[PDB]
């Protein structure tokens, strides 16, 4: 299970 | 053999959970992206308006 | 038929080579992006020193 997604959906969330 | 091709068969399922999970992940880039676009113009503006003191 | 579905399995395989390559793009684009938004941040302390 092997795929990058974003840190969050909001930004920053530092 | 056909315990080779019961194996590849198993794999097929995983591409499936592999297309689904990249699928949803591209999609929350789009998401994730659009909000720092906001930032990001916000930002400008905010150079622009630090040029006008200058 | 049997066929049919072979080739949807091939459709599958090229529209995940796809969505891989595009998750890749996506990351390094985004590490791009970070580093442009920290340039901006850094040019706005640098304009607020005056």
């Amino acid at each position: 299970d092997l795929a990058v997604g974003p840190p969050s959906l909001n930004y920053p969330g530092y | 053999a056909m315990g080779s091709f019961n194996s590849s068969i198993n794999n097929i399922h995983e591409m499936e959970i592999q297309l689904k999970d990249a699928l949803e992940k591209n999609q929350q880039w789009l998401v994730y992206d659009q909000q720092r676009e906001v930032y990001v113009k916000g930002l400008l503006a905010k150079i622009f308006e630090l040029e006008k003191k200058t």
